[PDB]
């Protein structure tokens, strides 16, 4: 299995560049490429990705051509350039999975048994990461249900190395927020977290509506994960917790009051100094 | 004819990242690779992609450009959709800055033999360790025109003298045998909204209440140190020595008691406390 | 605020400049070159800045 | 810079004494310098009108040479094209797919300033669609001048579509002022091109939109446009856009020069040098002809800024402000002239600071001390040629030859005793100051 | 001497494993593919040939290569353990041809239909119509057990060339001598 | 004819790259490239897809898509530039073209040159023509003559590298 996938910034700019160049000349939905990376103990670290020619027919959903010789030659070239990178999976810019993704995953497994599909969306979404690493799982499902190839999910996160970090910092030095918890950025982040929570809850509610109406199947799994979530609710308004939280709020407010007093005294001292300076300047004027 | 100092080597976001990565892979040695782009016009050289050439015992020299490797790489990249020409070459100068040596000049002349505008790029992965990216674009100055005309670049505009030459490049031959070209970074959205995800902060981070134990410890420590600093501020203000007070405020400037170690701490405390309290109340409301 | 920012930027700019060597001086030579002895290396006949 | 300064100080004087006396020196400049020299020679005979047609041929009979000859010929008939418009159209049609096209486009645009003739617009459109970098750079300004203040939906459509659809950033630089001038004097009619260009991703198009706000809102100090420009200068990321935003304030406030030094009071001390240069040029364009004596004070410390282009811009703005001024009127004229002399003679000063000092001397001595820079007319109207020339000249940070467009902004400072149609009777009128 | 790219569709279905031919069905098809690849390569030294297995959904074992060595090496381990899908195989082969290295090469597809085509006649006729305008010539080699001169395949070939036909042939081989020799007659010669 | 300072791209057409789709066997692609009465027709339908490849990146200014006046000449022409792979007629219709052209009867004439938006075609390596219909709505369309007018964009042939100065064995 793969416990997590780290997609370095270059993979993303390579996948944005491939989508742009293919889209600019002709029009093609989705963009398929091979992901190259190194294996940690269990955390796959994707660093580079190269394009692979890929024609598909959306209508049939079973016709798709992916170069074998082209992929092998590209991998040989990259091994000559840097051999520490072995094939670890494939990426396609298509926002949603596709019915033929399983065959492509098997073809990739032909080159790497532990293949991770990272769906690198090229549409900027303000709520969430741009990667979603998927893996192929064949099981018996235990709970007496038909088994199929499917796509198990693995946590994805975007890291970077020193060189990529330096490049990113140079690139985003004009649209980057200051590092440090300025109150403006803290309040904005809290608002962003509220918005993200609202979006996640809306997605969960839409899925629950679909399940209730029958449009989608009752999982019998993960659903009780939502039940566990609903059990883990804080249960505020308990008397003991209310007293403790009031104690904490007052303990913080006393420090805030001391800070406000210090700020007021400093401001008053500065005002006194400025007034005396102005008066002295006026007196020395004549 | 003459090259304008207004020429601008456009380096794409992907190209800079790839060049930095390749340079940082080689250190302690020197890596080199061909740069793929377009000579869009006389005053601009646009580089879209850069592909590394395999490390070889020759080093960064005309023989580092394995013809078979380059030919097959270009042929296979054409199929994907990148039918770009070779606009120049890049090589990493570990340790030393962006300049060109004799072998570098020979390789640059060999590249120029194909096209008169084949720009050369030098990147130092060791110097470019922070928000500074020490990347320079260099092209050869016909030593002939050194006397036949005068300098090599027309100055029809001010878009080039807004930069400064470097003692290093000057020592190794800048404005003598090699002349730098302004490096402009071609960045676009989608490629800037994807890179603001290296550290984007999950929604959860903006609703985590920190931990009240170390929060209390930090508040206590900051308050105690602010009490000491208030003692110092008391001593400084109550003194109010008038022996040329304007001079006193300048003879005791050491980033000390008065305000620096002062309300700086007030801001730290109040920001932390306000953020923590607001997060706590937002959680008390949102979660049940 | 602008003065503070400019001071910090100037400090950062000057910090990047290479640190200068320190070496003893043996004697002036021609009113423009001075013989000096850097610490680990040997003697050097170096020029003098304008100031 | 010296060539353009000589052009300025001999503007309209039909006196090329320096050019003829120093012939080896003039020919010592090759490439674009030759283009600038030819343009200067042509402009020196500003308003020469009839004789110019064959005077240019006799003087200037090389691709750069012919292009400069066309550009100078267009400069001679500034805003007064007539048959020169047709001649330049014919010349540009039979162009050599060369910088000669650039010169011909510039000259034709200058000649048909605001005529909005469809044939000239079509020829300029064809040249721009040629997409030849420099050719497009001249074609953008030619299209802007031809449809100046015309508010042509088709013209704006084509120009903005090209700006969004072409590489060759220089063509975008030209199209920026093209779009800005295509909206001169309206100040409300569209108000949508401004938003579209300001929100546009390309920095050059943002500069286009801000030059558009400057030209359209020219004169009337509409606080809405001023606030937009100031906000862009404070916030925008690209530095050239900040320069343009700060510089458009002069065009937007030249009608009320007293308040104008207040807005730039400390906007001239922002940490970014581009905003500093923009503020200096905003002061220069703002107090274009008036020795406000406050703009000079602001420029005085800016003249020693560590940056170069800031010093260049400050010196040029001071020269613009102090044009046509004696020691009695403003007591800093002699000091500023001495500073210009020191900077030009000083060897360790940057070429950029000196390009300014030379331009400043040219501005100071423009027209043998007869022509003045007055964006306003004597009757209060907004002088279109002066504003257009000042805008194109301030757009010399990208193209040196465009500096000649400041020749348009020189309006003679004279009271002519015309009693009859052709009689200039020798009436001797006195003044009340020595 | 005609420059054409051949993408042989070798069948590895389970039916490809009842050896009505002498050694076995798989060996007969292997010899057929060997002969066809050698003939194509010898006819022109710069032509290409690739193979796609028609079992399960499809496979592209050997993308267009100028050397028959890769095709022959991949032909071993064909492992006939699936079922055929003719229309999908032809579509995948057409995509592979579209990805040809040299566009000049003429289209040509050789299909080893060794198992019944459980595809509707309408699908085959539509595919033939699409191939016609696209300009791809498919040579169907009916193999071993089937409805003699299978109606669907014959109609497909007929619609691939109407009122004039060249480079598009259907070959039906009744059980007997190894099919490798038979292919040398009809398709390879013409 | 041709515009000033521009040259026809006939010498710059790589026979290896060019390929026609739906072309009739009797009248092939090669016929339409000759300034003779010989023409190219489409055997299976009015739709045709003609693609041409260029040895080095060329610039596109004007194209002469002449055809017979009988009505079977091109009417609606779609153009794409730098297509990585061959074009399918179903996929060709879906994709947006670089410059969609509605050829008037005047353009089809022997002396008719249809202008192209020069800005879009700056680094064209292979241009594909999609004749979506003919003037007369005939069963098959024909192209009497077809060529592109532009300029050759200098391209670095790194296949012709070679050391021009210095001695072998050097390093750095």
């Amino acid at each position: 299995a793969v416990q997590k996938v780290v997609v370095h910034p270059l993979v993303l700019l390579s996948v944005v560049d491939h989508f742009n160049r293919i889209g600019k000349v002709g029009n093609q939905k989705r963009v398929v490429g091979v992901l190259l990376g190194s294996w940690q103990k269990k955390v796959l670290d994707v660093s580079n990705s190269f394009a692979v020619p890929f024609d598909e027919d959306d209508k049939d959903d079973s016709v798709w051509f992916l170069d074998h010789d082209y992929l092998e030659n590209m991998y040989g070239m990259f091994k000559k350039v840097n051999a520490r990178e072995r094939i670890v999976g494939w990426y396609h810019t298509g926002p949603k999975l596709h019915k033929n993704d399983i065959a492509i995953n098997e073809l990739m497994k032909r080159y790497c048994p532990n293949s991770v599909l990272v769906i690198i969306d090229v549409k900027p979404k303000d709520l969430g990461l741009p990667t979603e690493a998927y893996i192929s799982v064949e099981e018996v499902h235990d709970d007496g249900t038909p088994t199929s190839k499917t796509f198990e999910h693995v946590t994805s996160e975007i890291g970077a190395e020193e060189a990529e970090e330096v490049g990113v910092e140079h690139l985003l030095r004009d649209i980057k927020d200051t590092t440090v918890g300025t109150l403006s950025q803290r309040i904005t982040n809290q608002v962003h977290g509220l918005k993200g929570l609202n979006s996640k809850l809306l997605d969960i509610r839409s899925y629950l509506e679909k399940v209730a109406t029958g449009k989608l199947p009752i999982n019998h799994q993960i659903i009780y994960q939502l039940q566990d979530v609903f059990n883990l609710l804080p249960d505020v308004s308990l008397q003991e917790f209310v007293k403790a939280f009031y104690l904490k709020t007052n303990d913080q407010m006393v420090v805030v009051y001391l800070a406000s007093l210090i700020r007021s005294v400093v401001a008053l001292h500065n005002l006194i100094n400025n007034k005396i300076a102005n008066r002295d300047a006026e007196k020395k004027e004549g | 004819p003459a090259v304008d100092t207004a020429e601008q080597v456009y380096i794409s976001s992907l190209a800079l990242l790839k060049m930095l990565k390749h340079g940082r892979a080689g250190v302690p040695m020197e890596v080199m690779g061909l740069m793929l782009g377009e000579f869009v016009d006389d005053y601009t050289v646009r580089v879209i992609d850069v592909f590394a050439m395999p490390q070889s015992g020759t080093g960064v020299s005309v023989e580092a450009v394995d013809p078979v490797f380059q030919a097959k790489m270009l042929d296979m990249l054409k199929q994907t959709g990148r039918p770009e020409m070779v606009v120049g070459w890049y090589h990493s100068h570990p340790g030393f800055g962006c300049w060109l040596s004799g072998v570098d000049i020979n390789t640059q002349q060999s590249f120029e033999a194909l096209s008169e505008r084949a720009v050369a790029v030098v990147v130092d992965p060791i110097q470019s360790v922070k928000g500074k990216v020490v990347i320079d674009a260099f092209r050869l100055i016909n030593a002939n025109m050194m006397v036949l005309g005068h300098e090599p670049r027309q100055t029809t505009s001010n878009l080039g003298h807004l930069n400064k030459p470097s003692i290093q490049a000057l020592i190794h031959g800048l404005n003598r045998h090699y002349y730098s070209i302004t490096i402009n970074y071609r960045k676009n959205e989608l490629e800037q909204k994807m890179l603001l995800n290296l550290h984007k902060k999950s929604w959860m981070e903006g609703l985590t209440l920190q931990d009240y134990s170390e929060h209390c410890k930090h508040n206590e420590s900051v308050v105690k140190e602010m009490l000491e600093l208030a003692k110092n501020y008391n001593k400084a203000v109550e003194e109010e020595d008038k022996m040329t007070p304007e001079q006193l405020a300048i003879k005791n400037v050491g980033k000390q008691d008065p305000k620096r170690h002062l309300e700086e701490h007030v801001d730290v405390l109040m920001t932390s406390n306000i953020v923590q309290c607001l997060a706590a109340m937002l959680d008390t409301v949102v979660f049940k | 605020l602008n003065a503070k920012v400019r001071l910090l930027r100037e400090e950062l700019q000057l910090l990047q400049e290479q640190g200068s060597y320190v070496g003893e001086v043996v004697r002036a030579m021609d009113k423009k070159k001075v013989l000096v002895k850097v610490h680990p290396e040997g003697k050097f006949v170096v020029d003098v800045d304008k100031n | 810079a010296t060539v353009i300064a000589n052009s300025f100080m001999h503007c309209g004087t039909t006196s090329d004494q320096f050019l003829r006396d120093n012939l080896e020196w003039l020919a010592r400049a090759t490439n674009w310098a030759k283009f600038t020299a030819t343009a200067s020679l042509g402009v020196i005979h500003k308003g020469h009108e009839k004789e110019a047609l064959q005077l240019m041929a006799t003087y200037l009979p090389s691709a750069y040479q012919e292009g400069g000859g066309l550009y100078a010929l267009g400069l001679i008939h500034a805003n007064h094209g007539g048959d020169i418009i047709d001649y330049l159209l014919n010349q540009l049609k039979n162009a050599s797919n060369d910088i000669v096209r650039h010169g011909g486009s510039l000259g034709l645009g200058l000649a048909a300033m605001g005529t909005a003739r469809q044939d000239v617009y079509d020829l300029l459109k064809t040249n721009l669609y040629q997409d030849d970098a420099v050719t497009g750079e001249a074609a953008g300004l030619a299209l802007g001048l031809v449809m100046l203040g015309s508010k042509n939906a088709q013209a704006i459509e084509d120009m903005v579509g090209y700006a969004q659809e072409t590489q060759h950033e220089k063509i975008l630089r030209g199209l920026a002022v093209g779009i800005a001038l295509v909206m001169y004097g309206r100040m409300e009619e569209a108000d949508a091109l401004i938003e579209s260009l300001c929100r546009d991703k390309d920095p050059i198009l943002r500069r286009s939109g801000m030059y558009t706000v400057a030209m359209a809102y020219c004169g009337s100090g509409n606080n809405k446009a001023i606030r937009r420009l100031l906000h862009v200068a404070v916030s925008d990321v690209n530095d050239d856009v900040r320069r343009a935003a700060v510089e458009s304030l002069g065009f937007i406030l030249f009608r009320t020069p007293e308040q104008c030094p207040s807005v730039v009071s400390l906007l001239s001390e922002s940490y970014n040098p581009h905003v500093r240069y923009g503020a200096a040029m905003a002061l220069g364009i703002c107090c274009a002809g008036t020795g406000n004596k406050e703009a000079i004070n602001l420029l005085e410390p800016m003249t020693n800024d560590p940056v170069n282009y800031v010093r260049q811009g400050a010196l040029i703005a001071s020269a613009l402000i102090m044009i046509q001024q004696t020691e009695i009127t403003c007591p800093k004229v002699n000091q500023f002239r001495q500073l210009y002399s020191k900077v030009i003679n000083d060897k360790h000063d940057d070429v950029m600071a000196k390009f300014g000092a030379i331009l400043a001397q040219g501005i100071l001595d423009a027209g043998g001390h007869n022509v003045t820079i007055s964006l306003q007319s004597r009757t209060g109207h907004t002088h279109m040629p002066s504003v257009v020339g000042v805008l194109v000249f301030t757009q010399f940070w990208f193209w040196f030859p465009l500096s000649h467009f400041l020749s348009l902004a020189y309006t003679p400072t004279c009271v002519i005793g015309l009693n009859k149609d052709l009689k200039m009777p020798k009436v001797q009128y006195k003044s009340n100051c020595k | 001497m005609v420059l054409e790219s051949t993408m042989v569709c070798v069948d590895n279905s389970e039916y490809m494993r009842n050896g009505d031919f002498l050694p076995t069905r798989l060996q007969a098809q292997q010899d057929a593919v060997n002969i066809v690849c050698h003939s194509k390569t010898r006819s022109n030294p710069e032509n290409n040939v690739g193979l796609i297995t028609l079992a399960n959904d499809c496979e592209v074992l050997t993308t267009l290569t100028p050397d028959t060595g890769r095709i022959l090496s991949k032909l071993h381990t064909v492992q006939p353990k699936g079922k055929i899908t003719f229309c999908t195989g032809i579509r995948v082969a057409h995509l592979a041809l579209k990805h040809r290295q040299g566009k000049n090469h003429k289209m040509r597809i050789i299909a080893f239909v060794g198992s019944p085509v459980e595809d509707n006649e309408k699908d085959l006729v539509k595919l033939a119509k699409r191939l016609k305008k696209e300009k791809v010539n498919v040579d169907i080699i009916n193999f071993g057990e089937e409805e003699v001169n299978t109606e669907k395949l014959t109609a497909f070939v007929n619609t691939l060339n109407g009122k004039d036909g060249t480079g598009s042939h259907l070959v039906t081989v009744p059980p007997g001598p190894s099919l490798a020799d038979a292919l040398i007659s009809s398709p390879i010669l013409a | 004819d041709i515009p000033k300072g521009y040259m026809d791209l006939m010498p710059f057409i790589n026979k290896a790259g060019c390929e026609c789709l739906n072309e009739s066997d009797e009248h092939g692609f090669d016929n339409c490239l000759r300034k003779d009465t010989t023409f190219l027709e489409s055997d299976c339908d009015e739709q045709l897809l003609i693609t041409v490849a260029f040895n080095q990146p060329v610039k596109l200014y004007s194209m002469k898509f002449q055809g017979p006046d009988n009505g079977q000449g091109p009417k609606y022409v779609k153009i794409f530039i730098n297509l990585p792979r061959s074009m399918d007629f179903e996929e060709a219709e879906r994709s947006e073209p670089t410059q969609a052209l509605e050829l008037t009867e005047d353009d089809i004439k022997e002396d008719g040159i249809v202008p192209l938006r020069y800005v879009k075609f700056q680094n064209v390596n292979s241009v594909t023509i999609f004749v979506q219909s003919n003037q007369g709505e005939e069963e098959t369309t024909r192209i009497s003559y077809f060529t592109f007018i532009g300029t050759p964009v200098q391209a670095t042939n790194m296949n012709d590298f070679k050391r021009v100065v210095g001695k072998k064995g050097e390093s750095h």
